[PDB]
């Protein structure tokens, strides 16, 4: 539930649920976005700074070691989604069914 | 913003109510004139124009382009 | 009567499909019935099957292309030497049509000719090959010449191909020149303008005794007008101006097919027309600045087909060692390095035309390569230490033997040399690596997928490249037989 | 009936079997890595029960030809001393794959396929008898260290480290290279067997051997070229910095004791001072050197280079107790070295710090890696009971047969030696805590205090008991001195 | 031991899987080319083992020749 809409989002800049990210935003890179966040357009965030709360608001910093686990979190999810990916393979066979059903009446 | 998505929803409108036999057509066209090359159409005479079938209505335009 | 030409089918068939091709691409780019179309890739695919059959007529004809071999004798004469050197340009040539199918589609380059062309080209070094007489050798000289003169400006709108081909045009019509006048008074001093008697009538006595001031130089202009044909350092005038303007199929086909055969001729002349020992000081000091100057000045390059010019620089260079040395392991050495440096660098081009996708440029944009595309970076990381000649993989074993030929003969400043040069060499080599394993940009470019028949071409290469010191055996039994075969 | 081609394919077949299996599933990455070296370090194990010791001849030969006239080939063998290091090659390989174990999913499978390279390309280089394709796996772990060095190491360094590192295994390779290349234009073969009964000229000697000396005073750490173990191993992943001074600094003594001393000996006669001279002021001044260091991995990277420097004064000095003594001290600091810089990884490993001003007194916190820290170094000092005792005072010994004063130097070398080691101890076990910068830290889990155990067992066993070690080697080691030298 | 053929099918599989790799496809994408390619390998090194045979006998009887030839100028 990320309500993107003509932001602009830098490297590393993982975003909570119910995001409400409005046009003109600039998540500057390396910043965490908290659950619930809504920021006004034309606001930005600073680097190395997480925010929260209904509007834009400043929470507290951020270290090396919160920090680098950003990139970790992507390689993990694009891990999930590569195991993800081999369940269906392409021409999936349901055209089979169509063409019973055809077959099934008419042609 | 009311007005704008009216004549937006039209092209939406048109693209899923496609048949497979038009989306054929649509796919071919597609893949045919994704590149152009200007030195061999000049070369041969001939100038290869977008089909009209590729043509999406100005009105969806980031505020007209017609050229 | 008919079967006077058996020695001759080889070519005669890659002629005959150029111009069906030819006639065919012609014929339907012009109908209105099918809106003019794009048949660049079908002609390309035609060619490369054309290519592949005229291989196959080439190699099952062991035993024959040996036959009338006096009426031929004026003209030509083919042996085990040209056999096997025919049948790897022809390999070459195959590989490279192969690896440019994509570039014809992804920037909508359908010209037919180009195809054409390069197989004319190619019949023209199968003619130069087989080549055993100086009007023959020029005139088989002329056709590729004149074929990449063509290509080379092929692309009309580009300002690097337009002029690195007019380039190209002066720069070979001047070697031609020197080359020709190279020819003429050795004709003129003796007549016999064939290679077996112009091998006989010099054999006879030596420069030493007396001194014939037309022969020496005829022989002096013919080497420099060779050099220039390799671009050899001095004679290196545009060379890397031409690699880098040129159209990136393009380059891929030189500094291969041509080198090949070019060198093959050097051979023939050189073994047959040089009895002086004057050709080994010549290609003793040029070899040298070769090595240095490649090696001193591919480093301060940026781009990547510059420092891929360079590179071909230094490998000629490093070939080029084996003239200096005239003996068997010389000229096995001076094979087997033209044969790696052809398999490293038709690898090198494909990792170029992978690339020319998303129009990479510099050095620097393949800059994280190993995130994006991990195994491409494994593969470029691997042929750049093939070049580099690092001991576990391939052109290591070409250095190698190239060195043992160098010592062979007591050219113990050549050994020297080579071993500066590679020193060197290796370094900028690292350099790229570095900037496509180590240090990550701010900014990547996204590269899209290849095509099956680039990656089949480079696995291929690259599986050769590792396992080549597991069993070289056949790559060397080649050579020793064909390098004595230009006796025997 | 085991041979020696299945141990060299065994990690072969573990590298392409890892290739296969994508890297999302990690855990059968490194299970099936951790597998791999562990079946190679059995075989390795049962290669050494089925060890002639009494026959002066190499055991198991595979020949695999090469050139198209079988001129040279492949001609893998073992003897009694290119057995242990094979044994040691293989042991350290695991314990490598066991260090990083918790970071393997920041790693990958790139890792585990490097140092199972490394562990093929190491084994290939120390059982085979061909003298040139012996130089090509020589400087073949180029590549898979350079990989290693680069890929993980430093913050921002790492690119210098890999440059010094590959800069000073070029000059001095290549220049070798050409003494090769005159050894088989002059006799024809490389082949060892060969190469070993062959009249070189007198004057020839002296240049080959200096060839041979220059690309061997680099991988051995000799006074001109050794700054680059010090920097290049600080800048190194822990287990990278394990089998470095583990097997690397090996090639230079044994391509010594294999391509040097038999095939040129009067030529070692007359260069025997100046390579004495080399060792002993080598020993002196790292010894001086290593005291006033504050970084964590120099600190025990100059020991390793006194260490091999001494092995050299015993390795040059034709004897049984010189040579024997060499290599059981090399095996000794293969093991020690090792070990310390194990422990080494484990401190960085939580703290990140590579100082050693920062740490001090945890005794009352780490009381397990205190006493495994003190074995250590306790074996470092060269105790009677430890392992490197045995090998370096027979080294002691050897020398001073042959001459009385350099070796004097080398024994000066430890007066100093387990001084700065003891001194080292204290900086860190010992004095009161200072929490203003150690708020949090543990002690070894389960995987780091077993990974010591076959260490312990493996440095007692050399201490107390290193008859079995001498028995399959005493052999090798006399035929290797008395070669050419009639009488 | 190896026959020419676990090395040479174990190679087109190598090349196939290599070539599936360089283009960000699944390594088993179509198995039936992975099968081609390994009888490709096969005949491949099948071919390249008897050539090798064939070019070394072939070169030992041009040696011998060039060793007769050279040997005519002492006698
Ligand atoms: C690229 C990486 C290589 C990595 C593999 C290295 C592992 C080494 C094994 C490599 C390998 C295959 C090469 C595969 C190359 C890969 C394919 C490349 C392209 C992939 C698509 C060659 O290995 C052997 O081949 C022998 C060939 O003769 C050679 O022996 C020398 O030869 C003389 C010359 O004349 C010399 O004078 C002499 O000194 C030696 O006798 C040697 O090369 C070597 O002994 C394995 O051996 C294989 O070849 C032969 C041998 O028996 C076998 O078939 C034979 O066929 C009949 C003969 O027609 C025989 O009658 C028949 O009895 C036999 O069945 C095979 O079953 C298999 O054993
Ligand atoms: C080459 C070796 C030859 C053999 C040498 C053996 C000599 C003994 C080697 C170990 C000596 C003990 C040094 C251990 C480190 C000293 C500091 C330390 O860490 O002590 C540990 C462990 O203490 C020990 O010393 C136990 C180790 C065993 C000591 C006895 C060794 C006996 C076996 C060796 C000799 C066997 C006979 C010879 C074998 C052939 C914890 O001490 P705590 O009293 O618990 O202090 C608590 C810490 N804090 C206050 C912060 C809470
Ligand atoms: C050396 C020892 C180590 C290497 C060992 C090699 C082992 C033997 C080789 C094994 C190869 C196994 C490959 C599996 C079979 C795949 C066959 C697929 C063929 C195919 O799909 O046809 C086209 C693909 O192009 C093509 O595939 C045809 C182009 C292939 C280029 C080959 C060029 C040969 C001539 C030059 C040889 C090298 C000379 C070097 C001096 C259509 O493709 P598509 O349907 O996917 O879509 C269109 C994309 N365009």
């Amino acid at each position: 539930y990320s309500l993107l809409r003509s932001c602009t989002i830098e490297p590393e800049c993982i975003i909570g649920q119910h995001s409400i990210l409005m046009e003109g935003s600039l998540v500057e890179t390396r910043s965490i976005l908290e659950a619930g966040s809504v920021l006004p357009p034309g606001r930005r965030i600073p680097s190395g700074e997480l925010w929260g709360g209904n509007p834009a608001r400043f929470i507290r910093t951020l270290t090396n070691e919160e920090t680098l686990e950003i990139p970790k979190l992507a390689v993990a999810i694009n891990h999930l989604s590569g195991d993800y990916f081999s369940e269906f393979l392409p021409y999936s066979t349901i055209y089979l069914e169509v063409e019973k059903f055809k077959k099934s009446l008419g042609i | 913003s009311a007005k704008n998505y009216i004549n937006l929803a039209q092209i939406h409108a048109s693209e899923n109510s496609k048949s497979f036999e038009q989306i054929e057509v649509e796919r071919a066209l597609r893949k045919k004139y994704a590149r152009k090359d200007e030195d061999y159409d000049s070369m041969l005479g001939i100038t290869r124009e977008t089909p009209p079938e590729l043509i999406l209505p100005d009105n969806v335009l980031p505020g007209g382009k017609p050229v | 009567m008919f079967n006077l030409f058996l020695a001759v089918f080889p070519e005669i068939f890659i002629i005959n499909a150029t111009f069906i091709l030819l006639i065919h691409g012609v014929v339907f780019s012009t109908s209105k019935k099918y809106d003019y179309p794009p048949l660049a890739s079908n002609v390309g695919w035609l060619g490369l099957l054309s290519v592949l059959i005229t291989l196959l007529l080439l190699a099952a004809g062991a035993p024959l292309l040996t036959i009338a071999h006096l009426f031929w004798n004026n003209l030509f004469r083919r042996d085990n030497f040209t056999y096997f050197c025919q049948i790897f340009l022809l390999l070459s040539t195959a590989g490279t049509i192969s690896m440019c199918f994509d570039f014809f589609d992804q920037e909508r380059f359908d010209a037919f000719e180009f195809i054409v062309l390069i197989l004319l080209s190619t019949c023209g070094m199968l003619f130069m090959i087989s080549a055993y007489d100086l009007i023959a050798m020029y005139l088989a000289i002329e056709l590729q010449s004149l074929c990449f003169y063509v290509i080379a400006a092929s692309k009309r709108k580009s300002e690097f191909s337009t002029e690195a081909g007019l380039k190209y045009l002066i720069l070979g019509a001047f070697s031609s020149g020197i080359l020709l006048f190279g020819c003429s008074m050795i004709y003129g001093s003796t007549g016999a303008t064939h290679f077996d008697q112009l091998a006989k009538i010099l054999t006879g006595y030596e420069i030493t005794g007396a001194r014939s001031s037309g022969i020496f130089m005829g022989i002096l202009f013919i080497a420099v007008g060779f050099l220039f044909k390799i671009t050899a350092v001095p004679f290196h005038m545009w060379a890397p101006d031409i690699y880098e303007g040129s159209p990136t199929p393009v380059t891929a086909f030189l500094s291969i097919a041509p080198k090949i055969s070019i060198f093959a001729n050097i051979l023939r002349v050189f073994i047959y027309g040089s009895y002086g020992a004057t050709l080994q000081q010549i290609f003793f000091f040029c070899s040298i600045a070769s090595m240095i100057l490649g090696a001193l000045a591919a480093m301060a390059q940026t781009k990547v087909k510059r420092l891929l010019a360079y590179s071909s620089i230094g490998h000629v260079g490093y070939i080029c060692i084996g003239f200096s040395c005239g003996t068997i392991e010389g000229i096995q050495s001076l094979l087997i390095g033209i044969f790696i440096y052809a398999l490293m660098t038709m690898d090198a081009f494909a990792i170029v035309l992978a690339l020319r996708q998303t129009r990479v440029k510099y050095i620097a944009d393949l800059g994280a390569l190993a995130k994006t595309n991990p195994i491409l970076a494994i593969t470029f990381s691997i042929t750049m230490f093939s070049y580099a000649g690092i001991p576990p993989l391939a052109g290591f074993c070409s250095k190698f033997y190239l060195f043992f030929a160098a010592l062979g003969c007591g050219a113990y400043f050549l050994a020297l040399v080579g071993v500066v040069t590679s020193v060197i060499g290796c370094f900028y080599y690292i350099r790229l690596v570095k900037r496509m394993f180590f240090d990550t940009p701010r900014t990547w470019i996204l590269y899209e997928p290849m095509d099956r028949n680039k990656s089949l071409l480079l696995a291929m290469t690259s599986f050769f490249i590792t396992l080549f010191l597991l069993y070289p055996s056949p790559l060397f039994s080649v050579t020793h037989q064909m390098a004595l075969s230009l006796y025997l | 009936y085991f041979n020696l081609s299945g141990l060299i394919l065994c990690p072969v077949l573990g590298s392409i079997i890892l290739l296969f299996i994508p890297n999302s599933r990690i855990r059968l990455i490194r299970l099936i890595g951790l597998c791999a070296s562990l079946i190679t370090f059995l075989y390795s194990l049962v290669l050494w029960i089925q060890f002639d010791s009494s026959t002066a001849k190499f055991q198991f030969v595979e020949s695999l030809r090469w050139l198209p006239y079988e001129n040279i080939n492949f001609y893998l063998g073992i003897d009694g001393i290119s057995l242990f290091f094979v044994i040691l090659t293989t042991f350290l390989i695991p314990i490598c794959i066991l260090v990083g174990w918790s970071g393997m999913r920041s790693y990958g499978k790139e890792y585990i396929i490097a140092f199972l390279i490394c562990e093929f390309l190491m084994i290939a280089v120390f059982c085979m008898l061909d003298l040139l394709l012996f130089y090509v796996f020589f400087e073949s772990v180029l590549i898979p260290m350079f990989i290693i060095i680069g890929v993980w190491g430093s913050r921002q360094r790492k690119i210098k480290a890999a440059y010094q590192f590959f800069l000073y295994t070029l000059l001095g390779s290549l220049f070798m290279l050409l003494a090769i290349l005159l050894i088989l234009f002059q006799t024809g073969t490389t082949d060892l067997q060969i190469l070993l009964t062959t009249e070189f000229s007198e004057r020839r000697q002296i240049f080959l051997w200096i060839a041979f000396f220059a690309s061997f005073a680099v991988k051995v750490p000799m006074v001109p070229v050794h700054i680059w173990l010090p920097e290049a191993h600080v800048e190194a992943p822990t287990a990278g910095s394990v089998i470095l001074a583990g097997i690397l600094l090996k090639f230079g003594t044994y391509g010594f004791l294999r391509f040097s001393i038999p095939m040129f000996p009067e030529a070692t006669l007359c260069f025997t001072p100046f390579i004495y001279t080399l060792s002993a002021i080598a020993i002196i001044y790292t010894s001086l050197t290593t005291l006033r260091q504050i970084d964590l991995k120099k600190i025990i990277a100059y020991s390793s280079v006194a260490h091999m420097n001494l092995v050299t004064i015993g390795m040059f000095s034709l004897n049984i107790q010189g040579i024997g003594g060499s290599i059981l001290l090399m095996l000794s600091h293969g093991l020690v070295s090792s070990a310390l810089f194990l422990c080494v990884g484990v401190l960085y490993d939580r703290h990140k710090t590579r100082l050693v001003r920062y740490y001090g007194g945890l005794v009352s916190t780490m009381p397990n890696f205190s006493t495994i820290f003190f074995f250590f170094t306790l074996a470092n000092m060269s105790l009677p009971g430890t392992s490197s005792f045995i090998g370096e005072f027979l080294i002691l010994v050897g020398a001073f047969q042959r001459n009385s004063l350099v070796a004097t130097l080398a024994a000066l070398g430890m007066i100093l030696g387990a001084a700065y080691s003891l001194w080292l101890y204290n900086r860190v076990v010992s004095g009161n805590l200072k929490p203003d910068f150690l708020h949090k830290f543990s002690d070894l889990n389960g995987r780091e205090v077993f990974i010591f155990i076959p260490f312990l067992v493996g440095l007692v066993w050399m201490g107390v008991y290193p008859k079995v070690f001498l028995d399959c080697m005493h052999t090798s080691v006399s035929n290797l001195v008395q070669h050419g030298k009639f009488h | 031991p190896i026959s020419a053929t676990m090395v040479g099918a174990l190679l087109g599989l190598g090349t196939q899987m290599y070539s599936n790799a360089l283009r960000k496809l699944p390594y088993m994408r179509h198995p039936w080319e992975h099968v081609v390619g390994m009888g490709l390998g096969a005949v491949f090194a099948n071919q390249l083992v008897k050539w090798d045979v064939k070019l070394k006998e072939d070169l030992d009887v041009m040696l011998a020749k060039a060793r007769a030839a050279n040997e005519r100028r002492y006698f």
